[PDB]
């Protein structure tokens, strides 16, 4: 339910929205919050980024180096789990190809959806205040309770008659 | 005693404070610098760790 400003997930700039209805959106369904936490999360290299310098992923340690696969596996597999809002990881392809020397993973991660505790800081309220009467209805009585029982005995003559 | 033996009570105290010198001094410089970092290879070499 961690709120924060929509990134695109096609252009990874900010998610101003269509052209009908431009503006600006935050992020609100936990779907789309964790996709961006990890996309940052994963995105930034690690220490790059000042005011943290323990934030980011070290590509560093493995880019340019030979290395083993199972190793870095590991790694991103446990990068993962950092989020306290995930329940589990489905399935790892992790492939190499030796001849362009590239490494390509596919895994999905599994999350719930939860409630929004408050509407207070969120546009609506869901409460049904009554409406003020109009003329001199109130002190007087309604037509209302006439047109309504005149339907009844209309609908009641109906009935009886087959049809 | 004879003054043959002080000059070797001092040779005596002089080597023995030498020794200090070169091992209390080497202790001293090691930690006025913090760059340096050790590292120890217990096993793991060859299953991927080089």
């Amino acid at each position: 339910q961690f709120k924060d400003l929509l990134l695109d997930p096609l252009t990874g700039d900010l998610d101003f929205g269509t052209p009908g209805d431009r503006g600006m959106r935050l992020a609100l369904t936990n779907q789309l919050s964790l996709r961006q936490r990890l996309y940052l999360r994963f995105a930034i290299w690690a220490g790059d980024w000042y005011f943290d310098e323990t934030f980011g992923f070290p590509y560093r340690t493995f880019v340019g180096k030979k290395t083993v696969k199972a190793v870095l596996d590991g790694r991103i597999k446990s990068e993962v789990r950092q989020e306290p809002d995930v329940l589990q990881i489905t399935d790892f392809q992790s492939t190499m190809d030796v001849v362009s020397r590239s490494y390509k993973c596919f895994f999905t991660v599994v999350t719930a959806e939860g409630e929004e505790i408050s509407l207070a800081f969120v546009g609506e309220d869901e409460y049904q205040y009554p409406t003020p009467p109009e003329s001199n209805v109130q002190l007087c009585g309604d037509e209302g309770v006439i047109i309504n029982f005149k339907n009844k005995l209309y609908y009641l003559i109906n009935f009886r008659l087959p049809k | 005693i004879s003054p043959a033996q002080q000059a070797q009570a001092d040779k005596r105290a002089r080597d023995a404070a030498a020794a200090k010198r070169k091992q209390d001094t080497e202790v001293s410089n090691a930690k006025s610098r913090e760059d340096i970092q050790y590292t120890m290879f217990v096993s793991g070499l060859r299953r991927g760790r080089l």
